[PDB]
């Protein structure tokens, strides 16, 4: 048997999914059409076996990326969440407090407010 | 029949500054210890005055399944004959593709060599202004000044270099396996390249740090193309 | 990994030298005296002899021949 | 055990300076590299230098500029006759354009360029260049 | 590096490290040439002028560039002390 | 730098402590000695923020003085630098590499991706060791965010920082994104930039 497909199977389907994403459907038999269609592929074994790869990409793209293929539609639900989160309006406050040991590193510094304070138990780390 | 030839598209940011002719010679190149790249920088201020002479063939060679595979190691030395001098080696298939391909490389290895005085200024420095020592795989060479006149004294594979580089006058001492002609010519060429860094009580005024070309020309290469 | 370097070690250095010269073989053959004793010449270049006889030698392989000689 | 001590100050100096530092520790010291270090500062091979007492043989704090290139100590103090000075500054020294042999003579401790000048020889100490 | 005349006989003069004072040859590809900018003072902004640096290989490889710079600041209006 | 209009103001120091830039690791180097002022009473130890503000202005001098903005490279490989730096590269004009660096870059004039840069900013040394040891081919100078145990070799300007993948990686590529652009004159000093440092920080598990 074998069924490993060699790596000119594997990038023609990465490149065609590439161009051609909202044509490829989730069928073979109308893959099998679109890919004799859009590229020329100089034999019958080797469409099938090209738009058979097709197929599970497609199949595998209809749940997050790969990292193989940049299509247009998932880029910009990332473009999305690194513009911003849908987590706060507010920074990550300044509003927060340290304990000793700063309060010196900051009184040779000049700072004066919003702060605590506890000193830690009497060994270090057990 | 034709002609308008247009090669040597460069493929750097120092190709763009030396192409364009807005360098004006290796003296900043080495001003700012840049790496020359490419084979055609110093066929651009040099040519009209570089010689190529091959100092060996030597074919090594491998042992395979069935065979030994031979290949050949060409030994090049190039220069002017007033402060330049390079040497490179490289190892092919055949005895030709060897011979091009290190002349490319001792071109793209040229250094400046300073030559001094012997015993008084005279003007044309002649030798080497100090006593200089160069070591590869186990050949140590030492190079000597001498007196106007004396003419180099070396072996005679030192004495094509030292030709080359532009010294007239020289003494010289070598030790451990000089046989060996790859050693031997790499501890020279070593030698010759430690001179312009050997601090000397003549170069103890306090440098003026000018602008590098690539903060000179930031414009004409902003501008133009990437 | 020691050589004495003081200024008045002379004897040592002078001494010990003068021995270790009969470490190197030619000059060690040049004053014992027992090759030149030994050597069938008198330490002259050349010498007359009578010919007793004539034999050939077979050379030493690889390359092979009869040398033609004379035994005097 | 410490035999000669102008030989520990000279090559405690010269491991320093090729890696790099700024100032450098002797100990102990004596007239002699004191007097040494001077003729190696007027000529500009060192900056200026700092002796500290401790009631024993002092210790000594050097500034260190990087114009130095190597000093050393010929060990036994061998005599030299300014006839014989030529062959020893053609040993030692790398040009004849720079460096210099300090030695001691009856008119004090100098570099070579002097003695010939006050017409002396003496006992060779080391060089610097 | 002149003679009897004056006139410099001298293919060029390499500069040195502004750390540890020895020429920089024309094969060190670790030596430096680092630019830092001025600021004006009252609006603290850049305005032409700026402070130029040079380092060697040999003391950027054994890890001290840094605080070389740092020194060569602190000699300067580029840090004025009390750091 | 010296003078008053650049001194650390405290709402910045309030910012520094809400990240906790301060918060060193456990070892040390011989060589970040001196930015560190005590270590904790339990393992860490504590950077001064004094002398993370003076490296912090002398990188924003090292990056105003390049003509071009254009190259002025800035790397992060790991996942809490990624984001940052390509902020970066919008606020001021500078070219991101976020991902796996592909060795020989710099020096190598065939590859498709060799590009010629003037200077390099970096976080962590010590995962970005390859963009480093290559630097030092082509005389490139270098500015790093180091830490209490990060190895100086072949960087020129370390400025102290946690980095240990925190909201402290994200503030200190803000924080220097602001002061290049106010004293190359882009923003008016002492008005708050419109941008949030939020913009900066890491994607933990989302929702
Ligand atoms: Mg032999
Ligand atoms: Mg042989
Ligand atoms: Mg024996
Ligand atoms: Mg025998
Ligand atoms: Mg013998
Ligand atoms: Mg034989």
């Amino acid at each position: 048997m074998g069924r490993v497909r060699t790596k000119t199977v594997k990038k023609a389907a990465r490149v065609i999914i590439e161009k051609y994403y909202t044509r490829l459907g989730n069928d073979f038999h109308t893959n099998k059409r679109v890919c004799e269609e859009i590229a020329i592929i100089p034999s019958k074994k080797l469409r099938n076996k090209i738009a058979g790869y097709v197929t599970h990409l497609m199949k595998r793209i209809q749940r997050g990326p790969v990292r193989g293929i940049s299509i247009k539609l998932q880029e910009e639900e990332r473009e999305r969440r690194d513009n911003y989160v849908p987590e706060v309006s507010a920074l990550d406050q300044e509003i927060i407090e340290v304990d000793p040991d700063t309060k010196e590193m900051l009184k040779l510094l000049d700072f004066g407010s919003l702060s605590n304070l506890q000193v830690t138990q009497p060994t270090v780390g057990m | 029949g034709k002609a308008e030839d247009k090669e040597w598209l460069p493929v750097t940011k120092l190709g763009r500054l030396v192409k364009d002719v807005k360098i004006k010679s290796l003296e900043e190149i080495y001003l700012f210890s840049l790496p020359i790249k490419e084979s055609e920088i110093i066929d651009f201020f040099l040519g009209a005055a570089l010689k190529d002479e091959v100092l060996k063939i030597m074919p090594v060679q491998k042992q395979t399944r069935a065979a030994q595979r031979t290949r050949f190691k060409a030994f090049v030395a190039i220069g002017d004959y007033n402060g330049h001098v390079g040497l490179g080696v490289k190892c092919s298939k055949e005895v030709a593709t060897a011979i091009r391909g290190a002349i490319i490389l001792a071109k793209l290895s040229i250094v400046p060599v300073r030559r001094g005085y012997w015993g008084n200024k005279i003007g044309k420095p002649h030798t080497v202004p100090c006593k200089v020592t160069g070591r590869c795989g186990s050949v140590l060479v030492h190079l000597i000044p001498a007196p106007r006149g004396t003419g180099i004294v070396s072996a005679p594979v030192p004495k094509k270099l030292l030709l080359m580089a532009g010294i007239d006058d020289c003494y010289t001492s070598a030790w451990s396996c000089t046989a060996t002609l790859g050693n031997f010519a790499k501890a020279t060429f070593d030698a010759i390249s430690k001179t312009y860094s050997y601090l000397t009580p003549d170069l103890w005024k306090e440098t003026v740090f000018t602008k590098s070309p690539y903060q000179e020309f930031t414009d004409h290469l902003v501008k133009t193309h990437t | 990994m020691g050589k004495c370097r003081g200024l008045r070690t002379a004897r040592k250095l002078r001494s010990h030298r003068r021995d270790q010269k009969w470490h190197d073989k030619q000059y060690k053959k040049a004053h014992l005296g027992t090759a030149l004793k030994a050597n069938p010449f008198g330490g002259a270049s050349h010498a007359k002899g009578i010919v007793l006889e004539k034999v050939g030698v077979e050379a030493k392989q690889p390359n092979s021949a009869i040398r033609k000689c004379v035994r005097v | 055990v410490r035999m000669n001590v102008l030989a520990d100050a000279l090559k405690s100096i010269n491991n320093a300076e090729k890696r790099g530092k700024r100032q450098v520790l002797i100990r102990p010291c004596s007239k002699v590299i004191v007097r040494f270090l001077t003729v190696m500062m007027k000529h500009g091979y060192i900056g200026e230098f700092e002796i500290i007492d401790d009631h024993r043989a002092g210790k000594i704090v050097v500034n260190l500029t990087g114009r130095l290139n190597k000093c050393g100590v010929i060990s036994p103090r061998f005599d030299v006759q300014l006839k014989d000075l030529e062959k020893w500054q053609n040993n030692l020294l790398p040009s004849r354009q720079f460096g210099f042999i300090v030695l001691t003579t009856s008119a004090g401790i100098m570099d070579h360029e002097e003695a010939r000048r006050k017409h002396t020889g003496g006992k060779i100490l080391g060089f610097f260049f | 590096m002149q003679n009897d005349a004056g006139e410099f006989v001298d293919l060029y003069v390499p500069r040195k490290c502004s750390a540890s004072n020895r020429i920089i040859g024309a094969k060190d590809h670790a030596s430096i040439q680092m630019n830092v900018a001025e600021v004006d003072k009252v609006t603290g902004r850049f305005n032409g002028q700026f402070k130029t640096y040079a380092i060697c290989g040999a003391i950027r490889r054994m890890g001290e560039s840094d605080d070389s710079i740092l020194r060569l600041a602190k000699a300067d209006g580029i840090v004025s002390k009390n750091f | 730098g010296a003078l008053d209009v650049l001194q650390m103001k405290e709402e910045d120091v309030l910012k520094f402590l809400a990240a906790g830039t301060h918060l060193g690791g456990t070892n040390l180097d011989f060589q970040m000695e001196q930015y560190i002022y005590k270590r904790k009473s339990d393992g860490i130890y504590i950077i001064n923020l004094k002398r993370t503000w003076e490296k912090l202005l002398l990188a924003a001098r090292a990056i105003v003085a390049i003509e071009n903005p254009a190259d002025v490279s800035v790397i992060s490989s790991r996942n809490t630098g990624q984001r940052a730096v390509l902020k970066f590269a919008a606020a001021t004009g500078a070219t991101p590499i976020a991902g796996r660096f592909t060795p020989g870059t710099f020096t190598n004039q065939i590859q498709a991706a060799f590009r010629e840069p003037r200077l390099l900013v970096v976080t962590d040394p010590r995962a970005d060791h390859q963009p480093l040891t290559e630097a030092s081919y082509v005389n490139l100078p270098t500015i790093a965010l180091c830490n209490t145990d990060s190895p100086l070799r072949y960087v020129d300007i370390a400025i102290p920082c946690n980095n240990k993948g925190a909201h402290s990686v994200g503030l200190m590529w803000w924080m220097l994104a602001r002061e290049v652009l106010r004293m190359r004159g882009t923003i008016s000093r002492e008005h708050p930039w419109e941008v949030m440092p939020d913009l900066y920080f890491y994607r933990d598990p989302e929702e």
